[PDB]
């Protein structure tokens, strides 16, 4: 097909050839359009208008065309739409997708946009001046496939506002300011992005219904207690940083809560999760670190734990295996003066492993197990280097000896038997 | 998806009884009414009358404070034949021992205000305001213009920076070298007498203060087209304010901050400026730039609400 | 873990400043680099700054200042009046102001600022202007005080600048000269904005949701039960509510949701609350012991409440 872009004469080009199936519009300083020259063509399923602001309607002139499939709004000011037509427009009921972003939708607007017609689907309502969502607003909407709820202020919502809806696998209301919400009426949910807003409590009902949604966002919120969820265990990854929590479901395997206060942990909570695969605990105020479950973090992809003022972390005197697994071991800005002896000899599936920040003053005994390394670095490691040659029958690949201030005397002895297997090399 | 009762459709229509009951007993000191009966059955006195429509019309101390009106001098003494009235409006001092009476102390004397007659108005005048130091100089303190005007409206001044140390006026024109007229006193009962922001970052406090804050046009806002100036301090204020009445601290600094302090009307305790700054931008766009004058940006005095 | 809470109302008042900031522009974000060379600041802009920085001795929308000068003593400024013993005069063309400020209802705010040698024990300053050709008008009276650091003052001239734009006065001009009982030139700043900054190039009559305030009216005798205060029987204890939503900022804006944030957002603080800023007191009276009593309360009647 064919399509003009950016270019604007008149109200309307009537230059277009017939049977066209793609039509944008963009940077178009659009004035009025009426219902004499609308249809050149009933062939038409494509439309954008971004841009392209305009008030003057004809009342539905979409009734002549053979059928819509697309529909989007840009840019547009629709803030007198009371007395302009009814609802929008009234085409042919096979509607796809719908947009009315950045329009100023008001509840008498809400009201009067949706009607009797269930088959709209892919509504968005980014950048409208939404303050409540009624009962009575929502009718002849039973399916509602696609959510957009991006900078609405929704703050008070009627008990049971979704009702009747089920293709809800998509709900994104981001940029919001509701202050609490404890009831989850929906049955069918996948994807929830509650993030940058202001939680003052999470006290969701639980039950024997098990609940499939498979990731829960909670970024942003001003809580208060970690918030439980339901007895379901359908759920593969979850957001909870940015978040205050005061300490005064085996599918999961993505967890994300930095940025806390984090003083006690409890056994069950790391208990009552099985088969993790991803870790983010880091800039927190933790100082205990004692590890007596059989598998307190159990399996994990990934370790992230920088700016953690912990004393001293050891695994037990007489623990059975320390890790199963892991992969990444990031931390910084910490004050470690003891190393433990068993975090390192336990498996060889380290891979990264970086004391950043660390002042790591490993006992110089005679690192041996664990040869596959594929990135290392010994920043502010405090005491200097090693006496002896250190890494015996490892292949060492990145290597970052910035700031160290140790014992180095431009020997360069550790840097003997890694120099010719190198990727990439920096220091200070 | 649902929210809870959240402010309440019953919740905000009660308790601003209560919450206004709370205030008023705050303020006027009273937990209780302070007696029942023994009060005359009759109509109120006359003077208390007067003297409120004479302070209702039109034209901070968080505690109760007193009014009181004196009337002004019958113009019958023996320094009255000295000012016969013209070229000059005369005007008199008012009686030293009954203002002592009224006011015991200048400390609990807070402002006061003056008022004269003004009834014709044909020709656009001044009204200059003069002060009695001296019986043979003056000095200048402000100027009011009036508009013309049918009815008589009473007109206030700002004696409150030199009634203030009378503890022992006139009316003129500009010359070009080429009811009685009372006296309004708002003092304060015997009974119930006792922002810079270095001041709480010096100390620490809990309340509702300034808290030090630093911007920089450099990675903390993520831009650079402003110029000038690179770094300025961009003070906020947060603190859990508490309830008053609840606390009864009655310190002298604390009770400082609360002016602004009012439950029932705002219906959720908050903190926000009172008093701003302003501040320059500067920013180049176009052939030649300019440079705006942008004012209320820097909070200096945040109180609760 | 005192550390959390401070850095997150850190982030939230920086994130509020630029957002107020980028709502303040009302535009999008500009080119910081651009086509303007990177070289030093030229003198008139320093002078500017130095001109707004020092301390004196609708509101919202965008205020722009601007630099005029007057013109050194010539024929042209001794030819209509002059200076017997002791005369200071400022005037400045009407050309220049037109200039400056092409509308006259475009003007907003105006000042004076003049420069005195700071050094005399006791002075006074008396403000005239030449309001026709043979007289002149009344201007404010202020005081002075025996400083030792030259600074410059500052006057509100807004009205009188205000009826010369209005006028087509070829020149006009102020008069000071004394108290009489029976380089460094002074600077001018004019506040305006500029054309294609303007938008056109109550809430509680009607029914609106924002932080407007609406009636209220409570008496002493059946809700509250105070039979000891006999006046006023009631009065006007409104009240006002609102949820002063908040505006995360962006790169990019639209036109009206400047207006909106205009609306929604007139101060950016970190937890806006809909709280009264001006108050008027109200008294009340009542009798006890053996002595009448006024007291006149204070933060009690609200006009407009907004959250900045
Ligand atoms: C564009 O759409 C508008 C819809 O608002 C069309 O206006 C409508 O035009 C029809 C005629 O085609 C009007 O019907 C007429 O009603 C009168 C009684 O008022 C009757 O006597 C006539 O015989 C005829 O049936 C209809 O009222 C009118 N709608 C209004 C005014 O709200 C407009 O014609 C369309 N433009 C076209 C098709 O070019
Ligand atoms: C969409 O078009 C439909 C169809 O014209 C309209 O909805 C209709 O609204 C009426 C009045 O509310 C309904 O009548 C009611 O029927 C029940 C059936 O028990 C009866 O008990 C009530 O007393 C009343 O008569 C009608 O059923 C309903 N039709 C449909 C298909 O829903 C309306 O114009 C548009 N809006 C909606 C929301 O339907
Ligand atoms: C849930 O909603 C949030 C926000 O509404 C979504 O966050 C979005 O995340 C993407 C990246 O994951 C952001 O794109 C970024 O754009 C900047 C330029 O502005 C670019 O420098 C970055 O590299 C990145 O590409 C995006 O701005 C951000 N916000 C929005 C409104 O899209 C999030 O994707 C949503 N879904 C979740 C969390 O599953
Ligand atoms: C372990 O995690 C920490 C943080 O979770 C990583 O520190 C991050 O390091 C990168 C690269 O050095 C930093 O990016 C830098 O950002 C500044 C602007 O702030 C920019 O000017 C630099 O050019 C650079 O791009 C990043 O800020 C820093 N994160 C924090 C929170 O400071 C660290 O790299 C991780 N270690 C490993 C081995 O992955
Ligand atoms: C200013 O106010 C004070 C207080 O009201 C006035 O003092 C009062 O002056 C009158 C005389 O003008 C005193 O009355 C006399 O009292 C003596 C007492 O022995 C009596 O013998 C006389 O027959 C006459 O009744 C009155 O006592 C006195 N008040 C007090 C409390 O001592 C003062 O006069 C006022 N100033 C002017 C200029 O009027
Ligand atoms: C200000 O007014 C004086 C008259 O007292 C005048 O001499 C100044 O310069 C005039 O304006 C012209 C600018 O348009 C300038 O180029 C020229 O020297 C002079 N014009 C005439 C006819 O004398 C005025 N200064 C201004 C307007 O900036
Ligand atoms: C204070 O003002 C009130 C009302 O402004 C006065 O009450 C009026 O008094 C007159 C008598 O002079 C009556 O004719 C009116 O009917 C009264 N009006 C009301 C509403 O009561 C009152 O008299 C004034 N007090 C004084 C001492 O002058
Ligand atoms: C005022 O002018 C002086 C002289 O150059 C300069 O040093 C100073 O920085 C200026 N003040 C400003 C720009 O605030």
């Amino acid at each position: 097909a064919a399509d003009c872009r950016g270019q604007s004469l008149a109200s309307v080009p009537s230059s277009l050839p017939p049977h066209a199936r793609m039509l944008t519009l963009d940077a178009n300083p659009l004035k009025t359009l009426w219902n004499h020259s609308l249809q050149p063509y009933p062939l038409l399923e494509s439309l954008s208008l971004h841009s392209c602001h305009l008030e003057r309607i004809s009342r539905g002139a979409f009734q002549e065309q053979g059928h819509l499939r697309s529909l989007v709004l840009g840019d547009n000011c629709l803030s007198e739409n009371y007395e302009e037509t009814a609802a929008a427009l009234h085409a042919l009921p096979g509607l796809r997708r719908l947009d009315l972003s950045g329009n100023a939708l008001t509840e008498d607007m809400a009201a009067l946009m949706l009607q009797n017609l269930s088959s709209l689907r892919s509504v968005s309502l980014a950048g409208n001046t939404i303050m409540r969502l009624d009962d009575s607003v929502f009718e002849g909407l039973e399916r509602l496939r696609e959510l957009d709820l991006q900078r609405n202020y929704i703050f008070e919502i009627e008990g049971g506002a979704f009702d009747g809806l089920a293709e809800l696998r998509h709900l994104n209301l981001a940029f919001n300011n509701l202050p609490c919400i404890v009831d989850f009426g929906l049955t069918r949910l996948r994807v929830l992005n509650v993030s940058y807003n202001v939680l003052e409590w999470f006290l969701a009902t639980g039950g024997e219904a098990a609940f499939e949604l498979e990731t829960l966002d909670l970024s942003h919120n001003q809580l208060l207690f970690f918030p439980l969820l339901p007895q379901y265990s359908k759920l593969r990854t979850l957001l909870l940083r940015d978040n205050n929590m005061g300490f005064y479901l085996a599918d999961l395997r993505f967890l994300d809560m930095s940025q806390n206060q984090f003083q006690y942990l409890p056994d069950g909570f790391l208990r009552k999760m099985p088969s993790l695969s991803h870790l983010n605990l880091h800039q927190n105020c933790l100082m205990t670190l004692h590890i007596r479950e059989h598998e307190p973090p159990g399996a994990l992809t990934e370790l992230d734990l920088s700016h953690n003022q912990l004393s001293e972390l050891h695994l037990a005197p007489g623990l059975a295996s320390c890790l199963g697994s892991l992969r990444l071991f990031n931390l910084s800005s910490n004050q470690l003066l003891g190393v433990p002896p068993g975090l390192f000899a336990n498996a060889r599936n380290i891979t990264t492993l970086d004391m950043s920040h660390n002042q790591i003053s490993l006992c110089p005994l005679p690192f041996r197990n664990m040869a596959s390394l594929r990135s290392l670095s010994l920043e502010g490691c405090g005491l200097g280097a090693l006496p002896d040659c250190p890494f015996q029958g490892t292949s060492l690949t990145y290597l970052d000896l910035s700031s160290n201030w140790g014992v180095l005397n431009g020997s360069l002895a550790p840097l003997q038997d890694v120099a010719p297997m190198l990727q990439v090399l920096s220091l200070r | 998806l649902s929210t809870c009762k959240t402010i309440d459709m019953e919740l905000v229509k009660r308790k601003r009884i209560e919450a206004i009951r709370g205030q008023i007993l705050s303020k006027l000191r009273l937990a209780s009414p302070p007696s029942q009966g023994e009060v005359p059955p009759g109509p109120l006195p006359e003077a208390v009358l007067a003297l409120y429509n004479s302070t209702r019309d039109r034209v901070a101390d968080y505690y109760a404070k007193e009014v009181t009106r004196v009337l002004m001098v019958e113009t019958h003494n023996e320094i009255y034949d000295k000012f016969k009235q013209s070229t000059h409006s005369i005007y008199m001092f008012f009686n030293t021992s009954e203002l002592r009476e009224a006011v015991p102390e200048p400390v609990l004397l807070s402002r006061a205000e003056l008022r004269l007659l003004r009834l014709k108005l044909k020709v656009e005048q001044h009204v200059e305001l003069y002060q009695k130091y001296s019986n043979n100089s003056w000095r200048y303190l402000s100027n009011r213009l009036l508009a013309p005007s049918d009815s008589p409206e009473w007109l206030s001044f700002d004696v409150t920076g030199v009634v203030r140390q009378w503890l022992s006026f006139r009316l003129s024109a500009h010359c070009s070298c080429d009811n009685r007229p009372f006296l309004l006193l708002m003092a304060t009962p015997l009974e119930r007498a006792q922002l810079d922001t270095n001041y709480c970052f010096s100390s620490t406090e809990k309340n509702c203060c300034v808290r030090q804050l630093y911007i920089d046009f450099r990675k903390d806002l993520g831009w650079k087209w402003i110029h000038e100036p690179k770094g300025y301090h961009a003070n906020f204020c947060l603190g859990p304010c508490p309830y008053i009445w609840s606390l009864d601290t009655q310190y002298s600094k604390v009770l400082a901050l609360y002016n602004q302090h009012n439950p029932g009307a705002s219906a959720a305790p908050c903190c926000v400026p009172q008093a701003l700054e302003p501040l320059p931008i500067v920013y180049y766009v176009g052939r030649k730039p300019k440079v705006e004058q942008l004012s209320n940006m820097i909070v200096r005095s945040c109180k609760c609400s």
